[PDB]
C-alpha cells in the first residue's frame, strides 16, 4: 500500500505529505536551510544588498607609527 | 652508627599502619555484623 | 540612592506578590464565570457582590477546614511537595518586567531562571503524589513525570528560537526587541507550539493527566486535603498566569503598546495585562471546548509531532538570519 | 607594493621530502590542482567498496530477503563513495603539504599568485569572516587531510594564514614587472 | 589562565605570563643547548605566581601585620567618622575632604 | 587592584597618599557620566590623534605602560577638558538638554535624537565639530541621522529634522 | 574543601554500598559533581572560560553515563528480577 | 537587602501563615478509618511500594540525552553575532548528528507506546 | 599624625555575605551523607535533587549564573527520572526493611583520613583560602577591558563552536552512542 521511495520518489513524496505530515515537512523546513544558506547570499549580493561591517568589540589600535603629536603638554594647564 | 631501636618502631608503624588497613577491610566484608570495634 | 535600601526592595516585592496574589484568586473566579457563560450558565454570582467575593470563601474555608495526615503515606514528604510546588511557582514572578527593567530581579539570565523554577515546582507534584501510598495518587504522580518529559524539550525548544532573534535571555531585551515587530509574527508556528506546551506545562485541559477527575478520583492531590490542597491551587493559578505573562513577553510584546512615571507606569501595566489577560481567556476557552486526550497519545504527540518540527525550525532559523546578515548584537543595547 | 612583512603568524615546520605550497589551500585550489590520476584513482577506489560487497555476495551469499541487498549497496555505495573523494581530496593536497612530487603545483602555485600580486589582488582571496576568526579557521584545519581517516574537515575560508612566506611571489612579480617595462619601452 | 578566554569575553588575566614563558621557552632551549631552559624559571615562577597568589598573599600579611601594630602605637587624637569619608570630593563639601587629609 | 567584579564586597579601602612631586599634575575631569556621553563624539572629534597616542604607547610598553605613558594620559585629560569648557561657553543650554534627556532614558542616543540634533548644530557652528561614526552602511541613511527611531519609546516629532551639516535648511 | 569532602561521600557511597545499583550510579553522579565543582572554583580564580567550559561537558557526559546506566540496569533487571546488591 | 533575597523571604513566610492557620484554627479529629487510604470505599492491597511497570521509560531515557543537547545550543544562541558563518557550521554539524539519533528513536520505534 | 588607609563600609553596591556560602557548604555536606544513609530510596532521591540545589545556589552566588542554573536545570530532569526509575526497580518496602551494618566505621576513618590528607596539598591556594590577622582580596575598575561586557554564558558562546568545537564534535557522538544504545538493550522487540 505505502509507496517504496527508491521504486518512486515523486510517488513516496506525495504519501508522506498527506500520510506522515509533521515528519515529512520537518525534512522540508529542515533541508530549506541549508538551501538558505546557498541561494540567499549571492542574490542579495546581486540586488546590492550589503552585508555590513562588524560593530568594534575591543578598542580599535590603530596601525603604524605614532604620530609624534605636540598639544595639551604639562605647561598648558594654567 | 644508627639508632636499630628509633628505627624499628618506625618501620612497625608504617608496616603495620597498613595491617589496620586491611584490618578495617576484612572487618567490612564480614558478612555477619560484629560491631565497630571488632 | 535616595531612601533605604531595604525599605526599597521591601516595597518593589510587595507591589508585585500581593497584586499578583489578588490576580490568581480572580482568574478562579473569571474562569468559572467564564466557562459558565459559554455553557448558558453564570458562575459565582452569590459570594459578594456578582461572586467577587467567592475566591475568598474558598480560601478562608480550605485554611479552616481540617488537615489528613494519610497512616501510609510518608508525612514528612506529604507536606514538603506542595510547599515545594507552592515556593517555585511563586518564584517565577521575580524577573517578569512590568516595564523596562521594572523586575523584582533583572536578570541577564531570566529565561533558564524561570525554566529551573519551573521544573522544581513540578518536582513537588512527583513527590506529593507517591508520598500518599494511595494508587489513585500513585497513579496520577506518574503521569505529572511523562508530562514534563513531554512538554519541557517543547517548551525549551522552543524558547531557545526566541533566544535566536533577541540574542539576550534577558526577559526585558527581549520586549525591547519586539519594538521592531512582535515575535509572534515572525513566529507564528513558535508561538502555537509554545502555547500548547504552556498549557501542557500547566496540567490544564486537555492536557489534565495527573489530576484528571474523569480517570482518576483527583490524581496525585486525591489524599491532599485543608491547606495542602490550597496549594496546589495557587501553585496551578500562579503557573497558568505565568505562562499567559511569560507568552506575551515572548512573542506579544510583553509591556510595549497597542506623578509623571506613574502614567507611563500604568500604561506599561495595563498593557501587559490587556495582553495576558486574553491569553488566560484563550487558556479557559481551550479547556471549554476540547475532550482530554490520553497521556499516551500526548507523549506521541509532543515527540513524534512537536519535537521534530521545532528541530527543523532550529536549523532554519538561524540560516535564515545569517542569510539576511540579521543576526542580533550579543552586547548590552536594549 | 611590498608588505613590509611576509611571515606574520607562527607555523608549525614538518619534515617533508618536496616543497611546502599551502599548509591549509582552499577547497577550489585542491579540486583545480588534481591531476587527472587523482579522478582516475578516487574513481576507483569509490567503485572498490562495493564491488567488493558484490564479490562477498557471489562467493558468499548473505542469504538475505528480497530488498536487503538492494539496499546494502545504497549505503556500500555512499561509503564507497564518500571515501573515494576523501581519497581523491587526499591526493592533490599532499602534494600542496609538499608530502608528494609537485613540481607541476609548485609550477602552477608560482603563476597563479604572481599573477594576483601582479594584479593588486589578495593572494588567498577575500574573507566575509573577522581577522580572528580566520585564524580560529587555519587553525582548525592547516594539515587536517592527515586526520581524513578519522574526522575529515575542509578549508572554505579565504584566509591568509598558510604557512609559507609570500616573499617570493612579491619576488617574481616585481621582476616580471621589471621586464615588462623594458620589453615595452621598445615600443 | 594559559587559554587566553576569560570570563567577559575579553582575555584571561594570566595569559601575558603564560606567553612570556612559552615565548622564553621556544626562545632560549634547544637541543644544541639543553640548559637553556632555566632562563625560564624565573618567568615559569611568575606564571604560577600570577595564577596562585602564595608570594602577594605572604607579602601582604607580613606587610599588614606589620602595619596594624604600628597603627596601635601611633598616637591618635581624633578619628574620621563613616560619613566624612563619604564626603571627600564632593561639589560644597570642601570642608570634610580637608579634615580627611589633615589640612 | 583586580579587575575581578566583587560578589561579596562589603567595604571600601581608600588611599590618601598623593602623586609624587615629580609626576606633573592634572586637574581630573569632573564630567558626570550623562554629560560625557553627550559629549563623547565631540571628545573624538578633536582628541582622536591624542585618544589613539595614549593606547598605541600603552600597547608599545606591554604590562608596564601604566608607569610609562603618564604625560600621554595627562595629554588626553587637557584635550577632553578642552572641549568641555568649549561645549559650555557656548551650546550650553542644547549640552544639557541632551544629558539631561539622557539620564531620563537609559543613556540610550535613540532616545534623546531631537536634543542631539540640536545640540549638534550648535557645536558645528561655533567648535567645526562633527560627529562621525566609522564604517556605517552607504546602503541606508546612517541611523543617528533617521527621522523614525524604531526602538526609540517616543516617536519623534515630524517637526524635527535631522542635523546634517552643510545643506541648508 | 567542600569538594574533597563531597568526593569522599560519593567514593564510599559507590564503595560501602550495600543498599541498590542506582544508589551507586548516584554515588558516581555525586563524585562527578565534586570534580566539576572544584573545576569551577578553580576557573573563576584564574579568569578562565575554559573550566566553565571543562565543566559542562562533564555535565553532558555524566548523564550519558546515568543514561548507559540505567538501560543497562533495566537490561539487568529484566532478568534478574532485583537490583538490590545482597551480603549473606 | 536585595529584592531577590526579600522575594525569596516573603512567599516562604506566606507558605508558613497559611500552614500555620491550619495547624492552629482546624478541627483535628484522626482516627482509624479517616486516615486510611482511599480506595473508593473498599480497601484493597496496598502495592504503592512495590516495583511498578512504567512503560514509557524509554522516554525517560531518551529526554535526558536531549535536554543536554539544547542546552548545548543555548550558548550559540547569546553569541551568535561573534559566531557568524564559521560558528553556525559547526553549531549546525552539532545539530545534524544529534538528528540522526532522534530519527534512530523514530524509525526503531521506541517512542509508540501500543 | 595620619592614617592615610581608610576602611569603610559601602552603603549601596555592596555584595552578598560570604556567611551565605559556608551555610550553603554545611548544608550541600549534610544532604550528600543522608543521600548514602538514609533507608528509603526516594529519601535519598530527594537528599539529592536537594544535594544538587545547595551547590547550584553557592555557583549562583558565586556569580557562575549560568553553570548554576544550567546544573539544578539539567538534573531536575535527571533526578526525577531516577525517581522515575527507583519506582520501576526497587521494592520500596523491602529497601527500607533493608539495612546497613556498622562494620564500615573502622573503614570510613582509614579511608576518609588517608585520602583527604593526600588529596589535599593536590590543592592550589586559591581554593584553600578561607579555610587574628586575615587578608582581603581587593578590586578595582578598567575601562578598555569593559567596553563590551560579555555574559559568561556569551563567553563560553564566542569560543565552543569555533576553538573548541572538536569537543562539541566528540560531545555529540557520545551522546549518540547514548541514544541508540540505551535505545538498542531496552526497545521491546518488534
Ligand atoms: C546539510 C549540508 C549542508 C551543506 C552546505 C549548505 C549550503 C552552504 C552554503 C553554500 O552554498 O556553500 C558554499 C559557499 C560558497 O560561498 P562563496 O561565496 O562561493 O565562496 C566563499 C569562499 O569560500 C571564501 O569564503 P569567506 O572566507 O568569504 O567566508 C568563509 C565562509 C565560512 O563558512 C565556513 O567556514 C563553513 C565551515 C565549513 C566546515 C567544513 C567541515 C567539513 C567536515 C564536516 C565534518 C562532519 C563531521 C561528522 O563563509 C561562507 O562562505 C558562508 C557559508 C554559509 C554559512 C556557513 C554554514 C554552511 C555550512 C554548514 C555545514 C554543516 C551542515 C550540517 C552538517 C551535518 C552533519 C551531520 O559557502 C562555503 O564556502 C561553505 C561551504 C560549507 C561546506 C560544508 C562541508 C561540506 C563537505
Ligand atoms: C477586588 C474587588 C474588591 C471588591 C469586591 C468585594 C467587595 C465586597 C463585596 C461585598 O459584597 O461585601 C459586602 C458584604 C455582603 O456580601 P454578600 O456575600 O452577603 O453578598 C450576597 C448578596 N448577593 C447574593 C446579592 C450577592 O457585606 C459585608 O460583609 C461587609
Ligand atoms: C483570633 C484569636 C483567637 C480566636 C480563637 C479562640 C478559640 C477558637 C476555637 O475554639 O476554635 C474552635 C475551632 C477549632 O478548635 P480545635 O480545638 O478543634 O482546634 C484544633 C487545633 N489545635 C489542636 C491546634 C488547637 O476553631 C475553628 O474551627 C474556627 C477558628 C476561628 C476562625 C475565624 C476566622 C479565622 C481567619
Ligand atoms: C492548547 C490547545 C490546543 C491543543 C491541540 C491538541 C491537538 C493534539 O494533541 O492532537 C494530537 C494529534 C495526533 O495526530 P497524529 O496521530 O500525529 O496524526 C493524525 C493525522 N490525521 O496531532 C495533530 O492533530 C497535529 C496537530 C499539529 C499542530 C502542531 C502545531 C502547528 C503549528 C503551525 C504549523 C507549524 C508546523 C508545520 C509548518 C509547515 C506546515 C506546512
Ligand atoms: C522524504 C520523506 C521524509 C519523511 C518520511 C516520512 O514521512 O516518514 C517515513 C517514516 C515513517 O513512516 P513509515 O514507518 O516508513 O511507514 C511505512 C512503513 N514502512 O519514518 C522513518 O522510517 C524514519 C523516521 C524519521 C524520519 C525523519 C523524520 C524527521 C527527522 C527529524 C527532523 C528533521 C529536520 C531537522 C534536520 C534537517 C533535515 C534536512
Ligand atoms: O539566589 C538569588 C539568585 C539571583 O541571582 P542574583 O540576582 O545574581 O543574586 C541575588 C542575591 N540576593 O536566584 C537564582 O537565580 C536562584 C533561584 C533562587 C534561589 C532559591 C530560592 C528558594 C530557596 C528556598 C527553598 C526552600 C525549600
Amino acid at each position: 500500500t505505502t509507496p517504496r521511495f527508491w521504486s518512486t520518489p515523486l510517488k513516496y513524496c506525495r504519501w508522506a505529505a498527506r500520510e506522515r505530515p509533521a515528519l515529512f515537512f520537518s525534512v522540508v523546513i529542515g533541508a530549506l536551510g541549508p538551501v538558505t544558506l546557498a541561494t540567499v547570499p549571492p542574490l542579495r549580493r546581486l540586488i546590492g544588498d550589503v552585508d555590513a561591517a562588524p560593530i568594534p568589540l575591543t578598542y580599535p589600535i590603530p596601525p603604524g607609527p605614532r604620530k609624534q603629536l605636540k598639544g595639551y603638554d604639562d605647561d598648558t594647564e594654567d | 652508627p644508627k639508632d636499630a631501636v628509633h628505627l624499628g618502631l618506625k618501620g612497625a608503624a608504617v608496616v603495620g599502619g597498613i595491617g589496620l588497613l586491611f584490618a578495617a577491610v576484612r572487618t567490612s566484608l564480614a558478612r555477619k555484623n560484629v560491631g565497630p570495634w571488632a | 540612592m535616595s531612601y533605604s535600601q531595604t525599605i526599597n526592595s521591601l516595597v518593589e516585592v510587595v507591589l508585585v506578590l500581593v497584586p499578583s496574589l489578588v490576580g490568581i484568586a480572580y482568574v478562579t473566579v473569571g474562569e468559572r464565570k467564564t466557562m459558565g457563560s459559554m455553557q448558558r450558565r453564570l458562575g459565582p454570582n452569590a459570594v459578594g457582590i456578582y461572586g467577587l467575593l467567592q475566591a475568598f470563601a474558598d480560601a478562608l474555608k480550605l485554611l479552616l477546614k481540617e488537615y489528613v495526615g494519610p497512616t501510609q503515606a510518608n508525612l514528612v514528604l506529604f507536606f514538603l511537595g506542595p510547599v515545594i510546588t507552592l515556593i517555585f511557582s511563586l518564584l517565577g514572578y521575580a524577573v517578569i518586567p512590568y516595564g523596562p527593567g521594572l523586575a523584582v530581579n533583572d536578570l541577564s539570565t531570566g529565561i533558564l531562571y524561570m525554566l529551573a523554577v519551573s521544573s522544581l515546582a513540578t518536582y513537588g507534584i512527583l513527590l506529593a503524589g507517591w508520598s500518599a501510598n494511595s494508587k489513585y495518587a500513585f497513579l496520577g504522580s506518574l503521569r505529572s513525570t511523562a508530562q514534563l518529559i513531554s512538554y519541557e524539550l517543547v517548551l525549551s525548544s522552543s524558547i531557545l528560537l526566541v533566544i535566536m532573534l533577541s540574542g539576550s535571555l534577558s526577559l526585558t531585551v527581549i520586549v525591547e526587541s519586539q519594538r521592531a515587530i512582535w515575535y509572534i509574527l515572525p513566529l507564528l508556528p513558535v508561538f502555537i507550539i509554545f502555547f500548547i506546551g504552556s498549557v501542557a506545562e500547566t496540567n490544564r485541559a486537555p492536557f489534565d493527566l495527573a489530576e484528571a477527575e474523569s480517570e482518576l478520583v483527583s490524581g496525585f492531590m486525591t489524599e491532599h486535603a485543608a491547606v495542602i490542597f490550597v496549594f496546589f491551587f495557587l501553585a496551578e493559578y500562579g503557573s497558568i498566569v505565568l505562562m499567559c505573562i511569560l507568552t506575551s513577553i515572548l512573542f506579544l510584546g510583553g509591556y510595549l503598546l497597542i506623578n509623571a512615571p506613574t502614567v507611563e507606569g500604568s500604561f506599561y501595566g495595563l498593557s501587559l495585562g490587556v495582553k495576558t489577560s486574553i491569553l488566560i481567556f484563550v487558556f479557559i476557552w481551550t479547556r471549554a471546548s476540547f475532550p482530554r486526550i490520553r497521556f499516551d497519545q500526548l507523549m506521541s504527540f509532543c515527540w513524534t509531532v512537536l519535537l521534530p518540527i521545532l528541530f527543523a525550525l532550529i536549523v532554519l532559523v538561524p540560516c535564515i538570519l545569517y542569510s539576511f546578515n540579521i543576526f542580533p548584537v550579543n552586547i548590552s543595547l536594549l | 607594493n611590498t608588505p613590509t612583512q611576509t611571515y606574520q603568524f607562527p607555523s608549525k615546520t614538518v619534515k617533508t621530502d618536496y616543497p611546502l605550497i599551502d599548509n591549509d589551500p582552499h577547497f577550489t585550489r585542491v579540486i583545480r590542482y588534481a591531476r587527472p590520476s587523482d579522478y582516475a584513482h578516487g574513481l576507483a577506489a569509490a567503485a572498490a567498496g562495493p564491488a567488493a560487497l558484490w564479490l562477498m555476495e557471489r562467493i558468499s551469499p548473505s542469504q538475505v530477503g528480497r530488498g536487503g541487498f538492494a539496499k546494502a549497496m545504497r549505503l556500500a555505495g555512499f561509503i564507497g563513495l564518500a571515501g573515494g573523494f576523501l581519497y581523491f581530496y587526499q591526493r592533490s593536497i599532499l602534494r600542496f603539504y609538499g608530502m608528494s612530487e609537485n613540481a607541476r603545483e609548485v609550477e602552477m602555485d608560482m603563476r597563479e599568485m604572481t599573477d594576483r600580486v601582479k594584479a593588486g589582488l589578495p593572494l588567498y582571496g577575500e574573507s566575509r569572516l573577522s581577522p580572528a576568526m580566520q585564524g580560529v579557521a587555519a587553525r582548525q584545519s592547516r594539515y587536517s587531510a592527515l586526520f581524513f581517516g578519522v574526522m575529515p574537515w575542509f578549508n572554505f575560508v579565504n584566509h591568509n594564514q598558510h604557512g609559507v612566506d609570500t616573499a617570493k611571489y612579491y619576488q617574481q612579480a616585481e621582476r616580471e614587472l621589471e621586464a615588462e617595462r623594458l620589453a615595452r619601452e621598445q615600443a | 589562565m594559559a587559554s587566553g578566554y576569560g570570563l567577559n569575553g575579553g582575555p584571561s588575566r594570566c595569559f601575558p605570563f603564560w606567553q612570556e614563558l612559552l615565548a622564553c621557552y621556544v626562545t632560549n632551549s634547544s637541543e644544541d643547548n639543553p640548559d637553556g631552559k632555566n632562563k625560564c624559571i624565573p618567568v615559569m615562577e611568575d606564571y604560577y605566581e600570577c595564577l596562585h597568589h602564595r608570594k602577594e598573599a605572604a607579602r601582604v600579611r607580613a606587610l599588614q601585620a606589620a602595619y596594624r601594630e604600628a597603627e596601635a602605637k601611633k598616637l591618635q587624637e581624633n578619628p574620621p567618622t563613616a560619613g566624612q569619608i563619604r564626603n571627600l570630593g564632593l561639589l560644597n563639601k570642601e570642608e570634610d575632604t580637608k579634615k580627611v587629609h589633615c589640612a | 587592584m583586580a579587575t575581578r567584579k566583587p560578589a561579596f564586597n562589603q567595604h571600601v579601602l581608600l588611599d590618601t597618599t598623593p602623586l609624587p612631586d615629580s609626576i606633573p599634575k592634572v586637574k581630573e575631569i569632573g564630567a558626570s557620566s550623562a554629560p560625557l556621553l553627550s559629549a563623547s563624539f565631540f571628545i573624538g572629534a578633536r582628541c582622536k590623534d591624542y585618544n589613539d597616542d595614549y593606547m598605541q604607547c600603552k600597547n608599545e610598553n606591554p604590562g608596564r605602560g601604566e608607569f610609562e605613558c603618564l604625560k600621554e594620559g595627562r595629554r588626553v585629560t587637557r584635550c577632553a577638558r578642552s572641549v568641555l569648557k568649549d561645549i559650555n561657553t557656548h551650546c550650553l543650554e542644547q549640552f544639557r538638554a541632551h544629558w539631561q534627556c539622557l539620564d531620563n532614558n537609559n543613556q540610550q542616543l535613540w532616545q534623546c535624537r531631537p536634543a542631539e540634533w540640536k545640540l549638534n548644530k550648535c557645536v558645528y557652528e561655533n567648535l567645526k565639530l562633527e560627529k562621525v561614526i566609522p564604517d556605517q552602511p552607504k546602503n541606508s541613511t546612517p541611523v543617528h541621522l533617521r527621522q523614525r527611531q524604531i526602538f526609540a519609546h517616543h516617536a519623534i516629532p515630524p517637526w524635527e529634522r535631522p542635523f546634517i551639516p552643510g545643506q541648508p535648511e | 574543601n567542600i569538594t574533597l569532602i563531597l568526593f569522599l561521600i560519593g567514593i564510599l557511597g559507590f564503595v560501602l554500598n550495600r543498599k541498590n545499583i542506582i544508589l551507586m550510579l548516584i554515588s558516581i553522579e555525586i563524585m562527578l559533581l565534586s570534580i566539576t565543582f572544584l573545576i569551577l572554583l578553580s576557573s573563576l580564580n584564574m579568569d578562565d572560560i575554559i573550566g566553565q567550559t571543562y565543566a559542562i561537558y562533564i555535565i553532558v557526559v555524566a548523564g550519558a553515563e546515568s543514561a548507559i546506566g540505567l538501560g543497562i540496569l533495566v537490561a539487568f533487571y529484566r532478568l534478574r528480577g532485583s537490583i538490590a546488591i545482597e551480603y549473606k | 537587602m536585595s529584592a531577590m533575597s526579600i522575594y525569596i523571604i516573603f512567599v516562604s513566610i506566606i507558605a508558613i501563615l497559611f500552614l500555620a492557620i491550619d495547624l492552629i484554627f482546624a478541627p483535628h479529629n484522626p482516627y482509624k478509618e479517616k486516615l486510611s487510604a482511599f480506595e473508593c470505599g473498599f480497601h484493597s492491597f496496598s502495592q504503592s511500594r512495590s516495583p511498578f511497570n512504567i512503560s514509557f521509560f524509554i522516554y525517560g531515557l531518551v529526554f535526558l540525552l536531549l535536554d543536554l543537547e539544547i542546552l548545548l545550543l543555548y550558548p550559540f544562541a547569546v553569541s551568535e553575532y561573534v559566531n557568524s558563518a564559521y560558528g553556525l557550521a559547526a553549531a549546525l554539524i552539532f545539530i545534524g548528528i544529534i538528528t540522526i539519533g532522534f530519527v534512530y528513536e523514530l524509525g526503531h520505534d521506541a517512542l509508540k507506546v501500543h | 599624625s595620619q592614617i592615610s588607609l581608610l576602611l569603610l563600609k559601602e552603603i549601596y553596591t555592596n555584595g552578598s555575605t560570604h556567611i551565605m556560602l559556608d551555610i550553603l557548604s554545611v548544608l550541600a555536606v549534610i544532604s550528600g551523607i543522608c543521600v548514602i544513609i538514609s533507608k528509603n530510596p526516594i529519601v535519598s532521591v530527594l537528599h539529592l535533587i536537594g544535594l544538587f540545589a545547595y551547590v547550584s545556589f553557592y555557583l549562583i552566588l558565586i556569580g557562575l549564573n549560568f553553570v548554576g542554573l544550567s546544573y539544578l536545570i539539567v538534573y531536575i530532569g535527571a533526578v526525577s527520572i531516577l525517581f522515575l526509575f527507583i519506582l520501576m526497580l526497587i521494592n520500596i518496602r523491602t529497601s527500607e526493611l533493608q539495612s546497613n551494618t556498622s562494620n564500615s566505621i573502622p573503614l570510613t576513618i582509614l579511608v576518609g583520613i588517608i585520602i583527604s590528607s593526600f588529596l589535599f596539598k593536590m590543592l592550589p591556594y586559591g581554593v584553600i583560602i578561607s579555610n587574628k590577622n586575615d587578608l582581603f582580596f581587593i578590586t578595582s575598575k578598567i575601562w578598555d577591558g569593559a567596553l563590551a561586557e560579555n555574559n559568561h554564558i556569551s563567553s563560553i558562546g564566542n569560543i565552543m563552536y569555533t576553538n573548541y568545537n572538536v569537543w562539541l564534535i566528540l560531545a555529540s557522538f557520545i551522546l549518540l552512542l547514548a541514544m541508540v544504545g540505551a535505545i538498542v538493550i531496552t526497545i521491546k522487540p518488534r
